[PDB]
């Protein structure tokens, strides 16, 4: 009968064991016990992004949103989910979201941020040179 | 830190 917050710190574990299907079922038992905290949807949408499967990670995006709108790493996760559904214009402007959100909560995620930007900017533009 | 791990 493990709490909230001891089946968050389990799925955590099994993250770092790369167990992502496992972890995400934890976060899911975590979400259980307290369905307010937006942490547990964010966790399990990276759990999802790892195990591919970027419909149920978006999801969660909404519903960590849904709790927390200044979420960095749900506009972040929401980002990468609309660059493997080819939403470019999106992706990116959930992805400048996420950055401006760090740089206003003094968040430090060293580069990935722009490193993300340079990414999605460049599959935008592949888009384009595909088609002529 | 990576923005790629859990909380």
């Amino acid at each position: 009968s493990p709490s909230a917050q001891e089946l968050k710190e389990q799925g955590n574990r099994l993250f770092v064991g790369r167990k992502y299907p496992e972890a995400a079922a934890c976060y899911g038992r975590a979400i259980t016990r307290n369905p307010l905290v937006a942490v547990y949807y964010t966790n399990r949408a990276l759990c999802y992004l790892k195990m591919q499967q970027p419909e149920q990670a978006l999801a969660d995006c909404r519903r960590a949103l849904e709790l927390d709108g200044q979420s960095v790493k749900a506009h972040f996760f929401l980002g990468q989910c609309q660059l493997e559904m080819e939403s470019y214009d999106e992706a990116i402007a959930n992805l400048q979201r996420a950055y401006s959100l760090a740089k206003e909560q003094r968040l430090n995620f060293g580069d990935d941020i722009p490193s993300a930007l340079r990414i999605a900017k460049k599959k935008r533009w592949n888009s384009i040179e595909e088609r002529r | 830190p990576t923005i790629e791990e859990v909380d």
